């Protein structure tokens, strides 16, 4: 919990997903780690571009699909500890309302149905956008990343079989 | 009887807009369209009689175009089957309630379509298919209208919308299944979603339509349960014009129905689907891209007169 403490003002907002998946942590987290294809569990991505490796700092561009409030994103890697299965990523750019977006996600061990297993925690602090509540905000943004850890539950799971 | 059909991904990457055209594609039982007392005097009330009827459909594809083309190559096959087997039902009741049987057998067959399409239930390809036709975050729109000697029976899912231009005045045929409707709204709010303003108002945030086909990581706050409305043909009605928003974000009913009325008459007095219908849903959807629209455009129009 340690990773996923954010320290929000009043007119901000943060909260945490979790998601239990059936699968190895490495093998979720070779597809987490993948900072150059979100679209590898992320459903709502149809195109993202990135120039040179993957480092701290590294910066992609994201093209989202239809039926959604924005259509691109551009977004930094701000911390991608191997080791310690760590990602965080804050939106610096695009067409949408999510101003100041800084997001964690941590993968842990974890046995499921006496199987190898992974709990996979993503959390968020984000600005709240003039019109809108700190429930609106976080009721949103904790939408699109339960898809988002669904997805990626979906995909680890039918790698494994 | 005639129709036409155009259609364009218009400004946008990727297609997802689909739309149908089944002439003959069902016999509607008559005792849906009359009174089985008005059928009666005219000794039409014994056996089971049945008049053939076509269906227009247009379905606006959101997340991809798997399930509009899924709506496109089922929709009219179930409700097809649907009437097939109400036809020997509606004999059995003394009175019919007409409005209240069209509503059910829409429901249920957009619901039987949404079903297949999320994978609740199988489906035939000699083969048989039981996993969801594509990712939980893909949904389309479906209005369709049942066209047919004595009636139009609309049934609408989702933001597309279809209007009748009837005399001077065009009256729409289905309203546009928005979050921010008091009842959507009432209804989604009831299931605890919610219904935020989100650059437009959306199911959490995400959606900008409360009903439609697929879709199903938005359920129970998305539902696949359709609109109907029956409205009697009359000698004033001049044309169906069932479109994607992409006509109607920038297009409104009033100026469809004169450039498309217009647009008939000119074809007829200077002169499968039908020539001038086409020409006019070809006028239509060019006039929605002149406005500026960055949208999948289709209009399909149905000449009445
Ligand atoms: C799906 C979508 C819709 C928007 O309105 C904003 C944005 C384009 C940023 C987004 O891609 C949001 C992505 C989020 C919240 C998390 C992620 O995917 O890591
Ligand atoms: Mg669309
Ligand atoms: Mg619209
Ligand atoms: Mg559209």
């Amino acid at each position: 919990r340690r990773f996923h403490r954010h320290e929000p003002r009043d007119h901000q907002c943060s909260s945490a997903v979790a998601k239990h998946i059936k699968a190895p942590v490495h093998l979720v987290w070779s597809l987490v780690r993948r900072f150059d294809q979100p679209q590898l569990f992320k459903p709502f991505v149809s195109r993202c571009e990135m120039k040179g490796n993957i480092e701290i700092g590294s910066v992609r561009e994201v093209n989202v699909k239809s039926g959604l409030p924005a259509t691109r994103s551009t977004e930094r890697l701000e911390l991608l500890d191997d080791n310690e299965h760590i990602l965080s990523v804050r939106f610096v750019g695009g067409d949408h309302r999510l101003k100041n977006y800084s997001s964690i996600l941590t993968v842990h061990p974890e046995v499921i149905d006496g199987r190898p297993g992974t709990l996979v925690i993503e959390s968020f602090v984000v600005d709240v956008p003039e019109g809108n509540t700190k429930d609106e905000t976080c009721y949103f943004v904790e939408a699109l990343l339960k898809c988002n850890l669904k997805s990626l539950a979906e995909v680890s799971e039918r790698l494994v079989v | 009887p005639v129709w036409g059909c155009a259609s364009t991904r218009g400004r946008s990457a990727e297609m997802e807009d689909a739309s149908a055209a089944v002439p003959r594609f069902a016999d509607v039982p008559v005792r849906l369209l009359a009174s089985r007392r008005d059928l009666d005097a005219l000794g039409l009330d014994a056996d089971a009689l049945r008049l053939p009827a076509h269906l227009f459909g247009v379905f606006d594809g959101h997340g991809g175009a798997e399930v509009a083309n899924y709506c496109r190559e089922r929709i009219h096959v179930v409700l097809s089957a649907a009437l097939a087997r109400l036809g020997k039902n509606l004999g059995e009741m003394g009175e019919v309630d007409m409005k209240e049987h069209w509503d059910d057998v829409f429901t249920k067959c957009f619901q039987r379509v949404d079903d297949e399409v999320s994978g609740r239930v199988t489906r035939v390809v000699g083969e048989v298919r039981s996993e969801p036709v594509t990712a939980e975050n893909v949904g389309s729109t479906a209005v369709v209208a049942l066209v047919c000697s004595s009636h139009v029976v609309v049934a609408n899912c989702g933001d597309s919308r279809i209007v009748l231009c009837r005399g001077k005045e065009p009256v729409a045929l289905s309203i546009d299944h928005k979050p921010d409707r008091k009842d959507e709204r009432a209804r989604i709010e009831a299931q605890g979603g919610k219904v935020i303003q989100w650059n437009g108002y959306r199911v959490s945030g995400i959606l900008a339509m409360s009903r439609s086909i697929g879709d199903r990581y938005l359920k129970p706050f998305v539902i696949p349960k359709p609109e109907v409305m029956v409205v009697p043909r009359a000698k004033d009605d001049d044309c169906l014009i069932l479109a994607s928003d992409g006509l109607w974000d920038v297009v409104s009913n009033e100026e469809a129905c004169k450039v498309a009325r217009r647009q008939i008459l000119l074809w007829h007095k200077n002169n499968s689907t039908d020539p001038a219908a086409q020409a006019a849903a070809d006028y239509l959807m060019r006039l929605a891209l002149k406005k500026g629209s960055e949208d999948n455009i289709t209009v399909i129009v149905v000449d009445l007169k």
